[PDB]
RNA sequence: CUACCCUUGGUCAGGUUGAAGUUCAGGUAACACUGAAUGGAGGACCGAACCGACUUACGUUGAAAAGUGAGCGGAUGAACU
RNA sequence: UGAGUAGCGAAAGACGGGUGAGAAUCCCGUCCACCGAUUGACUAAGGUUUCCAGAGGAAGGCUCGUCCGCUCUGGGUUAGUCGGGUCCUAAGCUGAGGCCGACAGGCGUAGGCGAUGGAUAACAGGUUGAUAUUCCUGUACCACCUAUAAUCGUUUUAAUCGAUGGGGGGACGCAGUAGGAUAGGCGAAGCGUGCGAUUGGAUUGCACGUCUAAGCAGUAAGGCUGAGUAUUAGGCAAAUCCGGUACUCGUUAAGGCUGAGCUGUGAUGGGGAGAAGACAUUGUGUCUUCGAGUCGUUGAUUUCACACUGCCGAGAAAAGCCUCUAGAUAGAAAAUAGGUGCCCGUACCGCAAACCGACACAGGUAGUCAAGAUGAGAAUUCUAAGGUGAGCGAGCGAACUCUCGUUAAGGAACUCGGCAAAAUGACCCCGUAACUUCGGGAGAAGGGGUGCUCUUUAGGGUUAACGCCCAGAAGAGCCGCAGUGAAUAGGCCCAAGCGACUGUUUAUCAAAAACACAGGUCUCUGCUAAACCGUAAGGUGAUGUAUAGGGGCUGACGCCUGCCCGGU
């Protein structure tokens, strides 16, 4: 049975990536965010 | 700029048997390019180079206790001479 | 003209299409040719809003000349040639200054003919004329709206109109829809009918061939839920259920009119369809 | 993941049937028309790959949070990827 | 607690010899078995060190463990030419100014980014524990640079460069056969190399091999195509280029453009079934010399080639490339010699124990290659190349459950229902109903044949012939219970309801009579169309224009579709 998750290198980054979260409004808000909670990975 | 190029010699069995064929291994600043490493060659051993392989190790997990890290990673040149020799001792 | 298929089975039963004989080219001109992608029915953010479009075959843009400006020089006939963005045909002409146009084919047009646009063009099918030359009672066919903005009426397969009047700066003319309207006389015509008349004769036969042509499968709005149609739900099959029928959005959708108050037309529009 | 779509690519063993058209012969005032050959149409036929999921047994603290065995449907197309 | 209970996840192992504290479980050997359109060989994603060597045995491993995808230590990935970047553009994304919008921001022009497509110069052999078109050997090619240059130019130029412009080109669908090649297969008393049987027999007997790239030079199955000269309302200016036009000659030819393949060379080199010399604490551990390459046959799903023919649904772009001028400037270079050529990836798994499934999980995962016998075949059964014996076993051979085989007489009596099972099944020949939209129904139905030996004998392909390959007909015989002797391969028929049909659907209890459908009809819509998305801008509709576009209903086809407009 093919499952949810079919990993992509280039989807991963263009959709989730530091770029992707920096183009936006509300993708600078979630870095904001994470590092605010002091996340290690904010992208 | 050469003695920064060039970080040190890299000495293991098949490193010797390069040198062997006269091909001296080097681990470089993972910066410079094949081309640097010939001139850095060239000026701190008066050799003539013959040529210049080059290829990236990645950075490799590595295992201390209970922290979990990686190594540097490497570039690694491989220099051919046209003239001339190399004495690492 | 039309080629009736042999009942060789349930799909090509009652099947039938057009024979192309009127065809003389069956590659187009490569300069005038341009890419068309296909949009599916979906607007600039990306959304469905237009039911129904979507597949089909993959096809070239034909450069058409709708205005047919270039006046007091000859142009000769090369050839008729399919054109799959639209019901006619078209015609690739030659001008004696060795410029290459397509042209609307008109009913009639023969390879090696000439046709000519301008005030002192000839009455002769695929000259184009200004209103204000084109004689009371001819029939034509690509009728400017807008001068020099090129023709917009009377484009389809078979399409023509006709001349009926000249008040002062209008012509009063008979549109293919039976309405009779005022066109600004310094907007042209080219004189004739649109050929392919048989193109409207033609039985599909089968879905998929619908599908080849880019149109998408129509659902009634009787057999879906009540959340999506006004028609749907019910248990079994249902009538209409209410006063009137309904568009998916919502609007009743048999005898409505729905053409705008207010517009600037509605003084040239002298007879409704 | 999934639905629909966009652009650009890929795949479909083997066998069968024999549309239109055409040619030859006959036939006609000329056409219809008849026969043979040619021709190679089809959401055409049988059937692997591939896609699917009709029946049934098994499985039901599963080998598997939807599967497996045996049969089953489509397989040049509104095909599958 | 349940309980020493359920389970230990598709399968074939046996023994010998090692190793070790300890061995069904590790290593080596022999035999056996399994896959082989593959459990084999590549490779894109994805993973990210899992790869290699040495060491270890706590934990992980459904048992064990001396072993491991585990633990420790140290190693391993080499490119001008492979894939990507220093080239191109598609969808899409982004977007200077700009348009729109309480804010946030949305839209969008020029311009950019963006492969899944276009362009683009390297091949064969050898080599390691681990990389190899990357290292080495041999032999190439591409771009650029420097020096010397046969020769040509030297300011309207005319040698040379040449647009950020023009033109050509690149440049394209689907189906269908036929043909030329080549790969591959097969055979041979061609050649070469081994072996020569001890179980009754034979010894022209048995087994194995029978090659070599790019590049360079030539050749050529096939495919396509008139050419030349004048002139010019066009190609934003120009044009000698393109387009148009006129004339001359030509037209089953010649010339031009393409083109698989072949030949030679590359190569007295390399590889090679093997042989002879050796060296070695025993040595399958390595060194030197030697070692054939033929003929026939078959023949692609590869290539010529989207070529050719046909068709309707009418089949990217841009750059590289060629050419034209506008412009540029004394200098240009056939050849010869020498030199320069970066970044990223390169390990390993990759129908899987390394990817997605929490697992060393009977699932899922694009593409490429894919031998012999049989056959129409990539089906079937058995094998090859190659890989594998499945990470619990030993006994016993109860009930019961599962999976499989058989069954007296009967033959649907079972049951909601023939559910399941059984039966049919290949090829050839005979033969085949109602009804029908004249296509069909049809493999209707129902029958007959099928092995082997020998004799006679019509043919076809390829060849001077021999030979090789394909393929019939007749007759006479032989054997069995049985000859598509295994495996794989329709059960059929008579009626009725529904839906015309091929399709589609409730991923995961419904596949249907439901949806769709071609056809019918009504209705809106004259173009800044109506309808639709959006606050708008901006869009879809449509680069369409009433033979068109949206919506409602009906649902192939045939015959038809009556009455009521009081109500809404
Ligand atoms: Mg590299
Ligand atoms: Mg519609
Ligand atoms: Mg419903
Ligand atoms: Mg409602
Ligand atoms: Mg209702
Ligand atoms: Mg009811
Ligand atoms: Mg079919
Ligand atoms: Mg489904
Ligand atoms: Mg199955
Ligand atoms: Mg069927
Ligand atoms: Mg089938
Ligand atoms: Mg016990
Ligand atoms: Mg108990
Ligand atoms: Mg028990
Ligand atoms: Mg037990
Ligand atoms: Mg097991
Ligand atoms: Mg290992
Ligand atoms: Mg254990
Ligand atoms: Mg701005
Ligand atoms: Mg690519
Ligand atoms: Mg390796
Ligand atoms: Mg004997
Ligand atoms: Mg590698
Ligand atoms: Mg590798
Ligand atoms: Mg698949
Ligand atoms: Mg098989
Ligand atoms: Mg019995
Ligand atoms: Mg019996
Ligand atoms: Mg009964
Ligand atoms: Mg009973
Ligand atoms: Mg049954
Ligand atoms: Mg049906
Ligand atoms: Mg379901
Ligand atoms: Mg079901
Ligand atoms: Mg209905
Ligand atoms: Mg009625």
């Amino acid at each position: 049975v093919k499952r949810t998750y079919q990993p992509n290198k280039r989807k991963h980054s263009k959709v989730h990536g530091f770029r992707k979260r920096m183009s936006t409004k509300n993708g600078r808000k979630v870095l904001a965010r994470r590092r605010r909670k002091g996340r290690k990975v904010l992208s | 700029e050469a003695r920064d190029i060039l970080k040190r010699p890299v000495i293991t069995e098949k490193s010797s048997e390069a040198m062997a064929e006269d091909k001296y291994t080097f681990d470089v600043d993972t910066r410079v390019n094949k081309t640097q490493v010939k001139m850095a060659v060239e000026e701190i051993f008066n050799v003539k180079v013959a040529s210049v392989n080059i290829m990236n190790y990645k950075p490799k997990k590595k295992r201390m206790g209970r922290y979990q890290g990686y190594t540097n990673k490497r570039r690694k040149a491989i220099v051919t001479l046209k003239e001339g020799s190399i004495d690492l001792f | 003209a039309i080629k009736k298929y042999k009942p060789i089975t349930n799909g090509r039963r009652n099947m039938t299409s057009l024979d192309f004989a009127e065809i003389t080219k069956t590659t187009p001109e490569k300069s005038l040719l341009k890419p068309l992608p296909k949009k599916a029915g979906r607007n600039n953010q990306g959304k469905l809003t237009v039911r129904h479009h979507g597949g089909g075959h993959k096809r070239q843009y034909r450069v058409i000349d709708f205005k047919r400006n270039k006046d007091g020089i000859n142009a000769k006939v090369d050839s008729i040639q399919y054109d799959p963005n639209r019901s006619a045909n078209i015609a690739l002409v030659v001008y004696a200054d060795g410029e290459k146009r397509y042209i609307i084919a008109p009913k009639g047009l023969e390879v090696g003919q000439i046709v000519e646009s301008g005030a002192e063009a000839d009455i002769k099918v695929g000259n184009a004329l200004p209103l204000q030359n084109i004689p009371v009672g001819t029939v034509v066919h690509n009728i400017e709206l807008k001068p020099g903005k090129g023709g917009q009426i009377a484009r389809s397969a078979g399409a023509s109109a006709q001349v009926l009047g000249k008040e002062g700066k209008y012509v009063l003319i008979r549109l293919r829809s039976g309405e009779v309207r005022m066109i600004l006389s310094t907007c042209r015509a080219t004189i004739g009918q649109v050929g392919n008349l048989q193109h409207e004769l033609v039985n599909v036969g089968k879905a998929g061939r619908s599908r080849w042509k880019g149109i998408r499968p129509t659902v009634r709005g009787s057999v879906m839920n009540p959340n999506d149609h006004p028609h749907g739900g019910g248990e079994g099959r249902a009538p209409i259920g209410r006063p009137s029928p309904m568009s998916p959005w919502g609007k009743p959708t048999l005898g409505k009119k729905t053409r705008r108050g207010k517009k600037s037309s509605d003084k040239l529009i002298v007879r409704g369809r």
